[PDB]
């Protein structure tokens, strides 16, 4: 049961603008992100 | 991209054409801009890199290799006039000179400002200017047949120097004249009112009744 | 009687100030400004050509101004006197700090070691008088030289200033050779050689210091005298007043050139603020009513940057005379002003 | 109502500062004027199979 | 001196000449003049027409608004001047060098 | 609305440029207000 | 004589930078340096 926060200082789960590129830049972006320290919801799976 | 076939050209190539502002169709993206060969800058499977404008900035081509883009430029134009000779000399600004002989369509004259056209070198000095350069340069009308370059250049006049003694040395005047100086203080501006329902509408009802809103 | 406190120790402090004389002076190409190239954009253009003269006309006039302005304050050079300096030490007072380093090296330096210092300590973009296009024409990494090169691609010009670093320079040594002396009596027609040292001790003498006291105490005074020269650079902080005055107007300059170039990126509420854009996207009708939005636009964005220039050039006009104020009676004369 | 004289404002930088100011007559001076203009040449294009 | 004079005489002429000048403008319509747009057009272009005119000559108002308060200020500011100039350079003998 | 939005977007630009005019008007006073505290209120002046 | 029309417009007052107990001992510093205070030539002595 470990807590896995998202952690935006390393852009965790952030998906990469289609199309096109950027080089060395700091820019804002409207789009479909997670919230930050979401902590979401874990799964856990066991052999039989 | 998706296109119709009617707008498909077919096929050029940018490496004898670097440097000029062409004209770009580039995977369904369209533009115009100078092309200059750089090292590979973005991510390459995205082919495209933007500013933060959304202006394109540079690609990475189908040959291999990435290049930089800009707008196409222009070159800064000045014209130096005298109305007493109706004269008249060229300075294209921060250009160097043996980049106007390649874009051309006494010899053009390198400065510290520039290309200078229709001027010849010289060593005058002078410490009064009218058509002043910039940078100390100035600008003399001919009477010559062309434009002469010349320094504005002065410095402070008599260093009396102190003598080695027990006294000192003092510069007394033994002959004067009366100098004088004029100065002007503004105290005032013209004062002005606006009617402006007349400034807005010049008569005409029907616009008086649109501006009675306002 | 009264009770009075009086002295029986001393230092020297210094207080440091800036007054602006000047401010960046920039021209535009108005035309290219509003219409980046594109014929139909000029032909658009041209029932508005009136308006696009005026913006020139102004910049003109308030470039003038300030050429002007400038000239008639280098004029003192001209009729000034002057004594010269050592280099060095003159007498026990140390005045290296203040002179431009005499260097065997094959440069010819016109800074003095407090300019340099402080001129190391802010950020100016070079705007490349000589060959700034060719430069620009071979970026790559553009900041890699802090050029400016928005200047050919958005259409405004940097004008170079009126004197070269030579002329500053000279003006510089000028004011500090006219320290010592220049007027020991009554007028101002007379001009004594008297050297640096014997200036001193007679401005000291003069603020309520016996001849008693300053022989008894003349290598003191020579010492926290050169103490006090030696601390100058400490002023060089954000927390002084006068260092962010000149910053202050390094970021003003920057701050017109900034918001010369955003302007471009306004759509004012057309599909885009790329012309080759509506051009691809619409048809003709369409194509006039979008392309004017942003010619209307860009003409008051200019109107707007052309009122803001004319008064701060207004403002350093006023300023360069009080400078020259200053320089008259802090630098060649004792005041009499509190 | 005669035209007396004329100007050719794209012969040379003097017409054309002369046409910006509507004037056959200005002041002794230095001024800046409209650049020279680009007018692209070619084409790149590239494109996909 | 002498320049300060004419500048001053060009910058009274030159506020005059910007106001006059913007009843040229079009501002993106059809024509500056209203007479135009009411001969060539009906009612619903009409108000669509002027309402431009409108909107650009009031802003253009308030620019020269804007500037002839900035003016004023400054001749008022020289005037202070003006007067320090008198009393101590044509009244007295100043000990300002 | 985008009628909306470039109008009161040019009139806060004037309300900027207004303000910043100001305030350079009120520093050059503040440094006039010394001037007279120090040459008139600490001292007798020999300006006339 | 409230400015509520900050609240509605989107507009702040922002407060002055002393108050007014700094600016009464800034005019009572004023109202005591005037007797005295190097009644001389220079400025370095303090008579009372
Ligand atoms: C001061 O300068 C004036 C101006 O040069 C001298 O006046 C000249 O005197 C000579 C001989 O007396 C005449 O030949 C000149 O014509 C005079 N010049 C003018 C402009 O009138 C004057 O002599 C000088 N005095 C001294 C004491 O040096
Ligand atoms: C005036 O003040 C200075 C500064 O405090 C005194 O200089 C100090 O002198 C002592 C002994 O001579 C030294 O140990 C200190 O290092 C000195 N201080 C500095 C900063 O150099 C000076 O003595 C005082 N003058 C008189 C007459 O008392
Ligand atoms: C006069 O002052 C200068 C600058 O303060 C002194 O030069 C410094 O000397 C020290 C050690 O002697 C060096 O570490 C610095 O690099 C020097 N600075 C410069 C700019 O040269 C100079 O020594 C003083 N003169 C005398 C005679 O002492
Ligand atoms: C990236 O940008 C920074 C600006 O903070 C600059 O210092 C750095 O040199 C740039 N890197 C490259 C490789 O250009
Ligand atoms: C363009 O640049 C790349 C890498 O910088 C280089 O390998 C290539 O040879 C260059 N092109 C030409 C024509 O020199
Ligand atoms: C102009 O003259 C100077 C010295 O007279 C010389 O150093 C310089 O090279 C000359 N420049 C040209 C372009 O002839
Ligand atoms: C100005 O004149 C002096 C006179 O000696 C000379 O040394 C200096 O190099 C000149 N400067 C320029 C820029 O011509
Ligand atoms: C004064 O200086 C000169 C150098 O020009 C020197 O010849 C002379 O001996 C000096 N006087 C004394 C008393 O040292």
């Amino acid at each position: 049961t470990w807590p896995m926060p998202i952690d935006t200082s390393k852009a965790e789960g952030v998906i990469y603008p289609n199309g096109k590129s950027y080089s060395n830049i700091t820019l804002t972006y409207t789009g479909l992100y997670p919230k930050a320290n979401d902590l979401g919801k874990q799964y856990l799976f066991s052999d039989g | 991209s998706v296109c119709p076939m009617q707008a498909l050209r077919n096929d050029t190539s940018i490496e004898d054409k670097l440097d000029v502002c062409v004209e770009y169709s580039l995977h369904g993206i369209t533009g115009r801009g100078v092309f200059h060969n750089c090292t590979s800058v973005g991510l390459r499977n995205q082919r495209f890199v933007y500013d933060t404008f959304d202006n394109l900035v540079g690609y990475h081509s189908d040959n291999g290799n990435y290049y930089c883009v800009r707008p196409c430029v222009s070159v800064p134009v000045s014209v130096i006039y005298d109305k007493a000779s109706n004269s008249h000399a060229t300075l294209f600004g921060s250009v160097a000179c043996s980049h106007v002989t390649t874009m051309m369509s006494p010899g053009p004259l390198q400065t510290t400002v520039g290309c200078a056209m229709g001027f010849i070198n010289s060593s005058m000095v002078v410490d009064e200017c009218q058509l002043p350069l910039g940078q100390s340069l100035c600008a003399i009308p001919p009477t010559s047949d062309v434009f002469q370059i010349a320094t504005l250049n002065f410095t402070s006049p008599l260093t009396l120097a102190p003598i080695n003694s027990t006294g000192f040395v003092v510069a007394v005047p033994t002959n004067f004249t009366f100098g004088v100086t004029q100065e002007f203080i503004e105290t005032t501006i013209q004062k002005i009112t606006v009617d402006c329902k007349q400034y807005v509408c010049n008569g005409f009802k029907k616009c008086e009744d649109l501006l009675k809103e306002y | 009687g009264f009770v009075v406190a009086v002295p029986t120790n001393f230092t020297f402090g210094v207080t440091q100030e800036f007054i602006e004389t000047t401010i960046q002076k920039i021209t535009v190409d108005c035309k290219q400004y509003v219409c980046n190239g594109f014929k139909k954009c000029e032909d658009l253009l041209k029932e508005y050509g009136q308006f696009c003269s005026k913006i020139n006309q102004a910049l003109h006039g308030a470039n003038l101004r300030q050429d002007e302005s400038i000239a008639n304050l280098f004029s003192s050079i001209k009729t000034q006197n002057t004594q010269p300096l050592q280099a060095g030490l003159n007498g026990d007072f140390n005045l290296t700090m203040l002179q431009i380093p005499q260097v065997t090296t094959g440069e010819r330096k016109y800074r003095s070691t407090i300019e340099d210092l402080l001129f190391n300590k802010v950020t100016i973009a070079d705007p490349g008088y000589m060959q700034g296009y060719d430069e620009c024409m071979q970026q790559g990494p553009q900041s890699a030289r802090d050029l400016i090169c928005a200047q050919y691609v958005a259409g405004y010009k940097v004008l170079p200033p009126l004197y070269d670093p030579y002329m500053e320079a000279a003006y510089t040594s000028s004011l500090l050779g006219s320290i010592a002396g220049a007027s020991w009596t009554a007028g101002l027609s007379s001009f004594a050689a008297i050297p640096f040292a014997q200036s001193i001790f007679y401005r000291l003498n003069g603020v309520g210091i016996t001849q008693q006291v300053l022989s008894e105490n003349q290598k003191i005074i020579a010492n926290k005298f050169n103490q006090a020269l030696g601390a100058m650079q400490t002023g060089f902080t954000t927390t002084n007043l006068a260092f962010n005055k000149v910053q202050d107007a390094v970021n003003a300059n920057a701050m017109a050139l900034s918001k010369l170039a955003a302007e471009l990126s306004n759509t004012f509420g057309a599909i885009s603020s790329s012309i080759s854009d509506i051009l691809a996207r619409l048809d003709t009708v369409e194509q006039e009513a979008q392309i004017d939005r942003l010619i209307n636009g860009r003409l008051t964005s200019l109107n707007a940057f052309v009122a803001q220039q004319l008064v701060r050039t207004e403002a350093a006009a006023r300023s360069a005379q009080l400078a020259q104020d200053k320089v008259n009676e802090c630098v060649k004369s004792q005041s009499k002003r509190n | 109502g005669y035209i007396t004289k004329a100007v050719d404002c794209g012969y040379d930088d003097l017409a054309q500062l002369q046409c910006s100011y509507e004037s056959f007559e200005v002041e002794t001076g230095v001024y800046s004027v409209s650049s020279f203009e680009a007018s692209p040449r070619g084409e790149f294009i590239e494109q996909a199979t």
